[PDB]
């Protein structure tokens, strides 16, 4: 029990928030379906 | 009058589907296309004649 626990396997994962510019494309519907970041790269 | 929209158009009948927390339709100028009617929900396209 609490001596030794077997529990199955999980998974949880923690970013962090920075402040950018981005574009969003929207779909002929409501649904966001791409967006593009513009710090990342020359390019972008 | 619709909610706080004053303007003149027509008031059409269109066919495109709203998320259940957008209400106001937009364009390029910032200007109200689609509004959904506040007492039964449906989808009113608005074009000046
Ligand atoms: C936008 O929404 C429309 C309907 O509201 C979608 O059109 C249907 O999509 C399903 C799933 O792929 C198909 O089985 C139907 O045959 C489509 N209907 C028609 C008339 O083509 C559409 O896929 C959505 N996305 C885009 C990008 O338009």
């Amino acid at each position: 029990s609490s001596s030794g626990w077997t529990a199955g396997a999980a998974a949880y994962y923690v970013g962090y928030l920075q402040p950018r510019t981005f574009l969003l494309k929207y779909n002929e519907n409501g649904t966001i379906t791409d967006a593009v970041d513009c710090a990342l790269d020359p390019l972008s | 009058n619709f909610n706080g929209l004053k303007g003149t158009g027509v008031l059409t009948e269109s066919n495109k589907k709203f998320l259940p927390f957008q209400q106001f339709g937009r364009d390029i100028a910032d200007t109200t296309d689609a509004v959904r009617d506040p007492q039964t929900l449906e989808i009113l396209d608005i074009t000046p004649c």
